[PDB]
RNA sequence: AGUGAUUGGAUGAUAGGAAUCCAAACCCCUUUCAGAGUAACAAUUGGAGGGCAAGUCUGGUGCCAGCAGCCGCGGUAAUUCCAGCUCCAAUAGCGUAUAUUAAAGUUGUUGCAGUUAAAAAGCUCGUAGUUGGAUUUCUGCUGGAAGGCCAAUUCUAGCAUCCUUCUGGACUUUUACUUUGAGAAAAUUAGAGUGUUUCAAGCAGGCUUGUCGCCUUGAAUACUCAGCAUGGAAUAAUAAGA
RNA sequence: ACUUCUCCUGCACCUUAUGAGAAACCAAAGUCUUUGGGUUCUGGGGGGAGUAUGGUCGCAAGGCUGAAACUUAAAGGAAUU
């Protein structure tokens, strides 16, 4: 949200749902934000992460870890 | 309703009534004049009795 | 008055001075539990501007119990400081003062913050809502479409109020249902506004950064009491 | 029969009572010194034409050669009347005008503005009894608004006591009376 | 008319059945005493 | 539901001109019973004559004697009931004596406390108004 | 910064001239002798329970008289009647009655509703009417004229096997559709220009000791289903099937 | 004939919804102010009235079509105490 010449006018940007890539607002408190720690060889190791966020619009149908099985597909550590 | 309801009494309290003259005072302002008063006495209930 | 004693991570996170304003809160979605958080982010002077509360109705409610009745006063209190920030909070009591104190603060806790449009060219300081928004409430339908520069707020007066305290200058309302009930058609209104945010436009189709919470960076604080 | 046109100058409001919309009405008449609330209803009406004028324009395409006419014509008037400043020609500005705009640009307050009148009251007493030379001719009337290269000429009249005449009638009395 | 709620005895009636019957009642007799004065 | 297509005009038009007279307030417009029914002929006002001076009284809960007159209209000499409005002026009217009437601004019906919709505007052109002000 | 009749000195309403206007009077615009201190040259019209802005005031009346568009006031303490005082709204205007428009997404093409609130024919056939599946020269590269802006967007020729009878029109089934164009009275309506003192208006004006006066003066322009004409590759009818 | 498993086609049933509704409830009453797949019929506050008159079908009983004058501030729906 530009105006004129730069200046990102409004205050902050909402999140968006990984599973749905659906806006989460202000009031929906059956949002998720999980951290999943990586490691390294012969692993240990965490600090650094994978962060996934999803709504409690797709929680709520029971679609959540189908969704986050996919999320953690491509990043390489699952193998479904 | 019934015709025959009685005519006697009509102008009950409008003669019943005391009598009493309007007191002379000075006048009131009008037009613009009006309106430059009304402005200065609020923002310096509107009517509050004892 | 008064210095409270925080309950909560939220509490005393605030009283320390560690999270920096409330867009931070509302982009993790953590639900504000006392009055007392946001409290301190509108302070006087300091707020630019204090967040301003106005008693929208009072009705008197009464239940038929056994002999005689019981009659309760419930109020609807909007609150608001323009520039995005609005509320809406309801609460009854035996008392009428009782019932507005606990109003006040249920409008506190259910603030909610209104992105704001412009409705074809984009100078100087956005003025409406950015689209055609609709909020309904128990058969009471209310749609605000954005509208020119000057055009000011089209709407009942209820409508003018809560959109003034959103700091929206412009609008376009309709209202199908019964607007009578003042209580239903505040949540209308409301639940229109906060919908703003969720509404997805090509503005946002950016994928998210994914900042760390202030749950997370502020975690060794509230290891200890 | 007769070839005349007329129209009406303003409209009144729907609502007849609101305590928001009598006490913003209220400080335009105070601050301005106004005759009563027809008077803003005329300049709320006069607004209005030009608003919806530049709201119809605005929506089309700015290569159009309708707007690139019509907006020009439009923006004249405006830098003209002294309404919009020059600095800034846009005709999305034309929008953010307001009644106050207007009210500062009638003679009431360049008389006052200009400050040989002495309070917003005094200066419509000074317009109506016939003082008061805008440009050549002299000018009895209050609601006249000033086109800008014309303000610095407003000045008292030729003729009359403040212009340097016969000092009224009262002044006479006085006068051969002693 | 009426039409479907015809019968919806919503608060205290006379009961449409019966009703139905007392107007062809005198709808009858509206009859015999029109051929009359034929 | 309706029909959408680009050809259904007659269908569209038909259902309006049928249906419009379902509404009430159209029917008191458009039907032929209007230049028939009312005492007045489609009018504002009309004057009349006193046939004779009247009371009725207001149904529950609101008790009293109204003080109405009836009149036959000049131009139909059809009788009706006219209120007279404010204190008294029941001594104003004289039997026989022309009454102009208007409506009680409630497009027949009713008013308030039964089945009269007329006002007594003037009584001998003098009017109600400044004889019960007296000015 | 507002009050306080405490005094205080500083323009036309009016009445009569002058010239101007007028066919002859008259009004306007000018300038004139008189012409306000409770500025007696005195602003009224509707309201003050709610809707609706504005009094839990003070007398009289006691479901009476009356108010009251609707809800409701009055049965002896009336926030509504009849008065007084004060305040509110509009203001040289304001109230009432009838018709009409918006509000009315309460006639609904945009845009309503039909289990129980008003409303799905008891059920099938069925002619008009309305509505009807997919599919038939798509892609690519090289130009040309323009083009906004610090190459995009238009339009157009070629070459992948692309007509010709001539020197612009004939053929491509036919229309609808859309585009541009013709022709269609002004007044009114929107609108360009212009200080009728402002303004509603009006179509005038504006410069200037120059004299065949000048601005080769202005009074633009839009708007006005069916019908006539035309560029076009989709969509939808329709035709057909050497 | 029975067991296990898949496919369409039936009458339903249970559970649940960031789908809907005024609510009761609802795999339709969902996909409808983020409003347009096609089409038929019906309704416009409550009475008066499914009455009056005229028409047409019926052997009759009655059916189908179907008003007005006047009347009235509420009728009506779903849940709560």
């Amino acid at each position: 949200m530009q105006n004129d010449e730069g200046r990102i006018v409004d205050l902050y940007i909402p999140r968006k749902c990984s599973a749905t890539g659906r806006l989460i607002p202000a009031k929906e408190h059956g949002a998720v934000q999980i951290n999943v720690g990586q490691v390294d060889e012969h692993g240990r190791y965490t600090g650094e992460y994978h962060a996934v966020a999803i709504s409690g619009a797709v929680r709520q149908r029971g679609e959540s870890d189908a969704c986050l099985n996919r999320l953690m597909h491509e990043k390489g550590l699952l193998s479904f | 309703g019934k015709v025959h309801g009685s005519l006697a009494r009509a102008g009950k309290v409008k003669n019943q009534t005391p009598k009493v003259a309007k007191k002379e005072k000075k006048k009131p302002p009008t037009g613009r004049a009006k309106k430059r008063q009304q402005f200065n006495r609020r923002f310096t209930g509107p009517n509050a009795q004892t | 008055l008064k210095d409270w004693v925080p309950i909560t991570k939220l509490g005393r996170l605030v009283r320390d001075g560690k999270i920096s304003s409330i867009e931070e809160i509302y982009l993790f979605s953590l639900p504000i539990k006392e009055y007392q958080i946001i409290d301190h982010f509108f302070q006087p002077g300091n707020c630019a501007a204090p967040l301003k509360d106005d008693v929208m109705k009072i009705m008197p409610v009464q239940k038929q119990t056994r002999a005689g009745q019981r009659t309760r006063f419930k109020a609807f209190v909007a609150v608001g400081d323009s520039n995005g920030h609005c509320g809406l909070g309801v609460k009854c009591a035996k008392e009428v003062a009782t019932a507005i104190r606990g109003a006040i603060i249920a409008a506190k806790l259910s603030l909610v913050p209104v992105r704001r449009g412009y409705w074809g060219n984009k100078i100087g300081e956005p003025h409406t809502v950015p689209m055609k928004v609709s909020g309904r409430c128990g058969s009471v339908r209310v749609r605000l479409i954005p509208a020119p520069r000057g055009t000011h707020i089209v709407g009942a007066p209820t409508t003018k109020k809560i959109l003034g305290f959103a700091g929206i200058k412009d609008c376009f309302s309709n209202s199908k249902g019964s607007t009578k009930t003042r209580g239903n058609f505040m949540k209308a209104l409301f639940d229109a506004l906060s919908q703003t945010y969720g509404y997805l436009t090509p503005e946002l189709w950016t994928p998210t950064v994914y900042t760390k919470s202030p749950y997370q960076e502020w975690s060794d604080y509230l290891a200890r009491t | 029969k007769s070839y005349r046109t007329y129209s009406k100058t303003a409209r009144s409001p729907k609502r007849p009572f609101e305590k928001e919309r009598l006490d913003q009405e209220m400080k335009l008449l105070g601050e301005y010194g106004l005759k009563n609330k027809r008077e803003v209803w005329r300049v709320q009406y006069a607004l209005a034409k030009i608003r919806s004028a530049a709201r119809e324009l605005l929506t089309l395409e700015e290569k159009d050669p309708r707007r690139v006419f019509q907006g020009t014509a439009l923006l004249r008037r405006m830098v003209r009347l002294g309404l919009l400043g020059e600095s800034e020609q846009k005709l999305d500005y034309v929008l953010g005008l307001t009644v106050a705009k207007f009210l500062e640009r009638r003679l009431q307050t360049k008389v006052f503005k200009l400050g040989l009148a002495k309070s917003i009251h005094h200066a419509r007493v000074l317009i109506r009894q016939r003082h008061i030379r805008v440009g050549k001719h002299i000018v009895d009337i209050p609601s006249f608004m000033v086109r800008v290269d014309s303000e610095k000429h407003v000045d008292y009249a030729i003729t009359s006591p403040f212009g340097g005449g016969r000092p009224g009638r009262v002044k006479r009395r006085s006068l051969k009376g002693g | 008319a009426h039409g479907a709620s015809r019968y919806k005895k919503a608060r205290a009636k006379m009961r449409w059945k019966w009703k139905k019957k007392r107007t062809r009642r005198l709808q009858r007799k509206r009859r015999k005493m029109r051929q009359r004065s034929r | 539901g309706k029909p959408n297509g680009i050809r259904t005009a007659r269908k569209l038009r038909s259902r309006r001109r049928v249906q419009k007279w379902a509404d009430k307030t159209y029917k008191k417009a458009h039907l032929g019973t209007r230049w028939k029914a009312n005492p007045f002929g489609g009018s504002s006002h009309a004057k009349g004559i006193v046939v004779e001076k009247l009371g009725i009284e207001a149904k529950q809960p609101n008790s009293a004697i109204r003080k109405c007159v009836r009149v036959q209209l000049i131009k139909n000499g059809k009788k009706i009931t006219a209120f007279v409005p404010r204190d008294g002026s029941l001594n104003y009217i004289d039997e026989n004596d022309e009454v102009l009437v208007a409506g009680f601004g409630r497009s027949g019906h009713a008013v308030g406390d039964p089945g009269v919709r007329f006002k007594v505007v003037k009584v001998a052109g003098a009017s109600l108004l400044a004889l019960f002000k007296e000015k």
